[PDB]
């Protein structure tokens, strides 16, 4: 039985073509996941000190 | 560009039809990314939730 | 048919010069600093050009531009800070760039060791005219100070001094005229380094053993290039903690005040990278033999070459050499802190040592030290 | 605590940009390096011998 | 005496080209003296020659050094090159004697 | 034409019941041969070529031999 | 730079200072032309009536 890495390799790392848009696709799914993450790692240390965290007392 | 009027031709895009339309692809996603277009980011799904 | 690649004039170039080069095998990550240092220059192109699109050159709207740069302007700040640390980490790839020549007997290279001491020079011009564009308190007074230095060429000092002011002192005039050739420097320093390159590669490379390795020369593109590219993303991590958390470590905060030509800012110093080049500037009481000093202490590299009296050219296998490197290191380390620090009774007493011994083994302790290591190797 | 704020404006999105730049460099760096050892485990493995016919 | 031969092996093990598997002759700087000089070397000092330098670049290439009892000793490093090297001088020196008058 | 003589049709039947089990006739080989097009030759090429790791031997003046990573390269393309 | 110590040297040396010479008064009218001097030019007679 084929490894998941000789499975990635045989159908999108065999071919340069598909070796593109794996990155590319992955790029794009990346850069929001890790923005996500990454934002929410900042906020929770610095929580309650940001104005999205104290807007809604003065907000409306 | 006679020359390149052949059946042989004919075989040779055929053969490399696939492999310019992954690249065509390639070039699709990554301006798409590149300039987060958000008339195709809109359908997305995970992609959609930023805007 | 051929190939594009080893055919196409351009792509003959490039591939005789990144892609098919021969290379040693062993050089050290030692030898990425020169890449690095090309890295710079580009970066400093670029920045700096993103620069240029919202500075403005008076003095009336200088400071005012930069700080919309800071402000305004959508990473401006992102842009301003990578152009001020960008140039220090340049003058600190510069700095290892050279140690590297010396310690691994590389001056052997006469045309590229002359074209290298050349492109210092330009850099450092380039930097210290840039410095001068914020207008800030540090910049005119850093400014007057060096540019006076001028004042002390006999019979002519005070023409020229008055003549590269474009008045009477520091003003809008050397301003505007600082941002010119501040803009026009850095491609000059491209034609200067693509010159360097060709001469380069017409001996190749020299090695940590400092041994000829035409026997172990392997292709430059498939180690050389990742390998560079590694040392450029390291460097990029150092650069970008110094953009992103300590973006004033190494510049003086008194810059951040408006020039005041009738006030002095507590403390005068130049840029770090110059420190140690002021040290010794100050070590000589004398005007004209402080300057004289001051430009010796960068043209010792021109001599370097002529210098070598060992048999073998890398310090590799000179132990004693190997001392007094890194005594030469560690007095220019002293130079910088004592150019820091003010002129006072521990400082000047220190400096002047420093410099002396700086001298002292550039040119005196090196070569009788190699000759004793000849003697012991029955050379 | 106001006037840091007005010397730097752009303190949080500094902090923020460089904690990401930590993050992608922290993923970066072993992973470039790994490209290079992957290239240069031809050279770091290869063995050299000396057959001379005499 | 025996004091500067000790000090000349201490210097010869602190200068660590024995530890490569190198010889004196093999780290000289190759000017064009020493060009010439190995140019006339025997086809068999050549081939040495050859491969011990490119054994140490790959040992350094590597960042590791050769096997304590592999390291070249002091008392049997052959100066090979010296005479070839000498000659050449002697030569120059002889041509500079004559373009002086 | 290989199997031109008495030498080279006894030297084929040994070779093959040593390694086939069989003595293949000339008409299933010219049946499997016909099988072959150009489809059948691009599968088989890039299974057994592209992308693979090549043994390599050199001798004599092979300083111009390119460096194995740099054959390994060109044991496939970009453009694909 | 003892090569460059015989009597040859010295021969050439006698036949190249002539023109070294002149050499270096081209460029010493040069430069006194070029610059204006004036401290020069105030004793060569029709130059000096300018200024
Ligand atoms: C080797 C190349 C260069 C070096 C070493 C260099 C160095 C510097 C330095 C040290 C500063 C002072 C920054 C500060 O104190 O905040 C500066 C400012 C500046 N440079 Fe560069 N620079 C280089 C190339 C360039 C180029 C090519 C351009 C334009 C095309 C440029 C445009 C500017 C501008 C407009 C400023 C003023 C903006 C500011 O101070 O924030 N520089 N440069
Ligand atoms: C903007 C300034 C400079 C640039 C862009 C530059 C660029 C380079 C590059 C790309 C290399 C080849 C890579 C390497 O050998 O590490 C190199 C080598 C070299 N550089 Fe520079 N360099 C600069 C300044 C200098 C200076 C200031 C010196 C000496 C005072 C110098 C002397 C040398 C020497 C001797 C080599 C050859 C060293 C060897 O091959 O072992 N360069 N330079």
């Amino acid at each position: 039985a084929p490894t998941l890495t000789a499975r990635l390799y045989s159908l999108l790392f065999r071919r340069t073509s598909t070796f593109a848009l794996t990155i590319a696709v992955g790029a794009l799914f990346f850069e929001r996941a890790f923005d996500q993450g990454a934002d929410a790692i900042y906020e929770h240390i610095n929580q309650g000190k940001l104005w999205k965290h104290i807007k809604h007392k003065y907000e409306n | 560009l006679s020359r390149f009027l052949g059946p042989r031709y004919r075989e040779l895009a055929r053969n490399w039809i696939p492999t310019a339309s992954m690249w065509g692809a390639v070039g699709a996603v990554g301006l798409v990314w590149a300039t987060d277009w958000r008339l195709i980011l809109d359908w997305v799904p995970y992609i959609n939730g930023k805007f | 048919m051929t190939n594009i690649r080893k055919s196409h004039p351009l792509m003959k170039i490039i591939n005789n010069a990144f892609i098919d080069l021969p290379a040693p095998s062993n050089i050290s990550s030692w030898w990425n600093f020169g890449s690095l240092l090309g890295i710079c220059l580009i970066l400093q192109i670029l920045t700096g050009l993103f620069l240029a699109m919202h500075y403005t050159s008076d003095t009336t709207t200088a400071f005012s531009s930069v700080t919309h740069i800071c402000r305004d302007v959508n990473y401006g700040w992102v842009i301003r800070y990578l152009h001020a640390n960008g140039a220090s980490m340049f003058f600190i790839c510069l700095f290892i760039h050279v140690g590297r020549g010396l310690y691994y007997g590389s001056y052997m290279f006469l045309e590229t060791w002359n074209i290298g001491v050349v492109l210092l020079f330009t850099v450092m011009a380039t930097a210290f005219m840039g410095y001068v564009l914020p207008w800030g308190q540090m910049s005119f007074w850093g400014a007057t100070v060096i540019t006076n230095l001028l004042s002390a060429i006999p019979y002519i000092g005070t023409d020229l001094v008055e003549w590269i002011w474009g008045g009477f002192s520091v003003d809008k005039a050397t301003l505007t005229r600082f941002f010119a050739f501040h803009f026009i420097l850095p491609f000059i320093i491209t034609a200067l380094a693509a010159v360097h390159l060709l001469f380069l590669h017409e001996t190749g490379s020299n090695n940590p053993t400092g041994i000829s390795s035409d026997m172990d020369k392997i292709p430059f593109h498939p180690y050389y290039t990742i390998k560079d590219i590694l040392g450029a993303l390291f460097m990029m991590l150092i650069l970008l903690i110094l953009v992103l958390f300590s973006p004033d470590l190494l510049g003086d905060p008194d810059n951040y005040t408006p020039a005041n030509p009738l006030n002095t800012p507590p403390h005068i110093k130049p840029e770090w990278y110059f420190l140690f080049a002021y040290a010794i500037l100050r070590s000589i009481p004398n005007k004209l033999g402080g300057v004289l000093a001051l430009v010796a202490s960068i043209l010792i590299l021109i001599l370097m070459p002529m210098l070598h009296t060992s048999k073998q050219r890398s310090m590799m296998f000179r132990p004693l050499s190997q001392c007094l490197f890194w005594m030469l290191v560690a007095d220019l380390i002293t130079l910088t802190w004592i150019g820091g620090q003010p002129v006072e009774h521990p400082f000047i007493i220190i400096g002047q040592l420093a410099s002396i011994l700086y001298f002292l083994i550039i040119l005196v302790l090196m070569p009788i030290t190699s000759i004793i290591e000849n003697n012991l190797l029955k050379w | 605590t106001f006037l840091r704020w007005a010397s730097e404006p752009e303190h949080d999105h500094r902090k923020r940009m460089g904690l990401k730049m930590l993050m992608m460099m922290g993923l970066l760096l072993p992973l470039v390096y790994a490209m290079k050892r992957h290239k240069w485990s031809v050279l770091k493995s290869r063995k050299l011998a000396y057959r001379p016919p005499k | 005496s025996k004091w500067l031969e000790g000090i000349r092996k201490w210097y010869y093990n602190a200068a660590g080209f024995n530890k490569l598997g190198l010889m004196r002759d093999d780290t000289i700087y190759e000017d064009d003296d020493v060009k010439e000089a190995i140019r006339r070397l025997p086809e068999n000092l050549y081939n040495d020659r050859v491969f011990r330098i490119k054994r140490a670049l790959d040992l350094t290439m590597r960042q590791q050094i050769l096997p304590k009892e592999q390291w070249t000793k002091y008392e049997e490093d052959k100066f090979y090159l010296e005479p070839y090297l000498k000659e050449v001088i002697r030569e120059r020196k002889e041509r500079e004697e004559w373009a002086k008058k | 034409s290989h199997l031109d003589g008495t030498t080279p049709v006894c030297e084929d039947i040994g070779r093959s019941l040593l390694t086939y089990g069989r003595r293949i006739p000339l008409a299933e080989w010219e049946s499997r041969i016909a099988e072959v097009d150009a489809s059948v030759v691009r599968e088989v090429c890039s299974k057994y070529f592209y992308d693979q790791c090549p043994a390599v031997a050199g001798l004599g003046p092979i300083e111009q031999l390119p460096d194995y990573n740099r054959i390994r390269s060109g044991m496939f393309w970009l453009r694909f």
